[PDB]
């Protein structure tokens, strides 16, 4: 009224495994959502590093045909 | 620099995520072995009654 | 091996064993176990 | 003058950057050291018990 060996024994290492991580996660929702817009935001700054390179060799490597073909005419 | 160092955050963020899922999908076993366990354990009190 | 060597110090030996109260000891228990339930303790 | 005092002044901007909490992180370690005083606390209960 009030309520195979290993596994009992297994169950309640799990759960005090759980209780070790008291830790509030019931807020992982918003958790993920806020990875997801901080990996977005990463993703971002990638693309502005690998732009930024790419603008960095092409302007000069531009800039001097432009002059080596405007100079001679 | 910062990003590499913020790193160690990112990695504890996801390791308190996965470890998380692991412990939920761990709980939900352990409560379907207990229920398991717990009728088992009535059968046998009830032919032992 | 702490659990081992204390308990071997701790049991003169009856007199060490039995003046110690067991509503103390439940309520320091009790006190120890809701510390735990929200202590979270790491090496952070 | 004109380039030592602006290299002297990124790098105190750096340096700036490096270090404008200093809190945070203390926070930090004072909420994990009252963590592990308690946890402390609970040992010596576990130890009486």
């Amino acid at each position: 009224e009030d309520l195979d060996t290993y596994r009992e024994r297994s169950k309640q290492l799990n759960e005090k495994f759980q209780e070790l991580r008291k830790k509030v996660n019931p807020n992982i929702m918003n958790m993920i959502e806020n990875v997801e817009k901080k990996e977005a935001a990463l993703k971002t700054m990638i693309k502005t590093i690998e732009k930024d390179k790419m603008k960095i060799q092409e302007t000069i490597s531009k800039l001097n045909e432009y002059k080596r073909e405007t100079l001679v005419k | 620099l910062l990003t590499e160092e913020i790193e160690p955050k990112l990695e504890k963020l996801r390791n308190e995520k996965r470890m998380f899922l692991e412990f939920q999908s761990t709980q939900t076993d352990l409560e379907k072995t207990e229920r398991i366990v717990v009728s088992y354990e009535y059968y046998n009190i009830k032919h032992k009654h | 091996e702490s659990e081992i060597k204390d308990a071997e110090t701790s049991c003169l030996s009856e007199d060490e064993l039995r003046e110690l109260d067991v509503e103390l000891i439940e309520s320091k228990i009790n006190e120890l176990s809701y510390y735990v339930e929200e202590t979270n303790v790491d090496i952070g | 003058m004109g380039q030592i005092e602006n290299l002297n002044e990124v790098c105190l901007e750096k340096e700036n950057r490096f270090e404008i909490v200093d809190r945070e992180k203390n926070s930090l370690e004072s909420g994990k050291e009252t963590a592990l005083e308690f946890l402390e606390k609970e040992k010596q209960l576990t130890l009486l018990r």
